[PDB]
């Protein structure tokens, strides 16, 4: 019953005896965000800086790395359920409105959010950083990680992981 | 410059672009074709300085 213990001693057990419902459950682990393409590289032929209506031209003539961009694991979980599978998302969100909204976003998509933890003293998708001018170049350092990047090992839902 | 490349162009752009061309280029082109004025040779000579043409916003 200890998520932070070594997964070599007694399991979490509990009262699961009946067979699991098909299709098999899938766990998507990590941060929860909407959109937020992570794969970012330097690309040539930029469109107009201000006129975003021209940016569609880079959607049908995309950078080779952005041909099929990935996203946060929540997108994989949401897309998996719409394909007929069952997906459960494990992660931590803040107690603010956005954390409720993100959890509401996954709940409406039939994604099992039983593995989603709430950090009341945190702001969802909010990273507090300190700006420091080092070697003449402005930089930043993560003072406090966001609740997405703050899921402790003791907050894991072993019921999700077993299934 | 990339007006109709991505989005649907403005339906009045053809009317819009034509008039701006006329104001920008269609005025001096015709004014430059205005010749000198004189009968044969007398105490008279009339001409227009094309480069000094100006347009004033309508009062109304």
């Amino acid at each position: 019953t200890n998520p932070d213990s070594d997964p070599a001693l007694v399991d979490y057990d509990d009262g699961i005896d009946f067979p699991y419902d098909d299709p098999p459950l899938v766990c998507c682990f990590g941060a929860v965000q909407k959109e937020f393409v992570p794969v970012v590289r330097v690309h040539d032929n930029p469109m107009h800086p201000d006129i975003y209506s021209q940016w569609k031209m880079l959607q049908w003539d995309p950078p080779e790395f952005g041909r099929a961009p990935g996203g946060p694991p929540s997108n994989v979980a949401i897309s998996h359920v719409r394909l007929g599978g069952r997906a459960a998302f494990m992660g931590k969100v803040g107690g603010d409105d956005y954390g409720e909204e993100l959890v509401l976003m996954m709940n409406k998509e039939r994604v099992q959010t039983r593995g989603v933890k709430f950090d009341e003293g945190a702001s969802t998708a909010c990273t507090r950083v300190k700006i420091k001018f080092e070697d003449g170049k402005m930089k930043a350092e993560t003072v406090k990680e966001p609740p997405e990047d703050s899921l402790l090992a003791s907050e894991l839902n072993l019921a999700v992981l077993k299934e | 410059g990339k007006e109709g490349t991505s989005t649907i162009p403005g339906f009045n752009q053809i009317q819009f672009e034509g008039f701006y061309r006329f104001i920008d280029q269609g005025l001096i082109e015709e004014l430059s074709k205005f010749p000198k004025i004189e009968d044969i040779d007398h105490e008279i000579e009339f001409q227009l300085f094309v480069e000094t043409y100006q347009l004033v916003e309508p009062l109304i």
